């Protein structure tokens, strides 16, 4: 039915996603206002 | 000869009765960004928007004459409530409420109630992000402030979550996802899907930036 295609699409749709930022690239090392906890 | 003190009076940091010419400016670029969606807004707040902009623009409401039917919505209105179900009554109930306020009054109270919202100067993008206990993405509000980033309702514009700008250790994007590590805040990152990754990560360092060199002086 249509309810069954798009779920099984979503999946899909979920699974490559959960895939692909893994190709991310940190764009810095860390950030320079960044505090931790306990000196923020 | 004439006297000044006879008029609407209201000054705060953000803007002032006094200067004429400042606020059209101010005005314009308010009413264009929540007109546009630039600056999104709920539903009721587009309406009491809209009921001011009736009020600059035709004067005080006059009940035979602003009734349904009256207005082009599209201009008073962002597009998302165009077609919802009673917005140009909304509007002109709100429209009544300014009763005979001069033009300057309700252009002040516009870009007041603009500056008022925790959505004002910010970046917003669409994007999606898992939902809750589904293998599943749905649309979301990601917004980038000068000190912060929220998550927003894109239906409502309810603000979900806000993390200051002090709590990103870091951030990554690939041509199809946006990810940002708030390292010792919290134990997982926040990942969304959108194309405009690379937009949102200079956003985020302009501003850090700025933030930085006010540290310095």
């Amino acid at each position: 039915g249509p309810k069954l295609l798009m779920i099984i699409h979503d999946r899909r749709e979920f699974a490559k996603f959960e895939k692909e930022k893994m190709n991310a690239k940190w764009d810095t090392q860390e950030n320079p206002i960044y505090k931790s906890p306990i000196n923020n | 000869g004439i006297d000044p003190f006879t008029k609407f009076f209201y000054s705060d940091q953000n803007v002032d009765s006094r200067d004429p010419v400042q606020l059209n400016l101010l005005y314009v670029q308010a009413r264009d960004d929540i007109l546009n969606g630039s600056h999104p807004v709920s539903f009721e707040k587009a309406c009491e928007f809209g009921g001011f902009q009736a009020q600059i623009q035709f004067g005080p409401h006059v009940e035979h004459k602003h009734k349904p039917g009256f207005l082009d919505l599209k201009e008073f209105l962002p597009k998302e409530y165009i077609k919802q179900r009673g917005a140009e009554k909304r509007i002109f109930q709100e429209h009544k409420n300014c009763g005979e306020m001069s033009e300057i009054e309700a252009k002040v109270k516009y870009v007041k109630l603009a500056r008022s919202l925790r959505t004002y100067g910010v970046s917003f993008f669409l994007v999606k992000e898992k939902m809750k206990g589904k293998n599943k993405l749905v649309p979301r509000l990601l917004g980038i402030t000068k000190d912060s980033v929220m998550r927003v309702d894109e239906k409502t514009k309810e603000v979900l979550q806000e993390w200051p700008l002090t709590t990103v250790k870091r951030w990554a994007a690939s041509p199809k996802s946006f990810t940002l590590d708030f390292g010792e805040y919290q134990e997982s990152y926040y990942s969304v899907q959108t194309t405009e990754g690379e937009q949102i990560s200079q956003l985020i360092a302009g501003y850090i930036d700025i933030i930085l060199k006010k540290k310095q002086s």
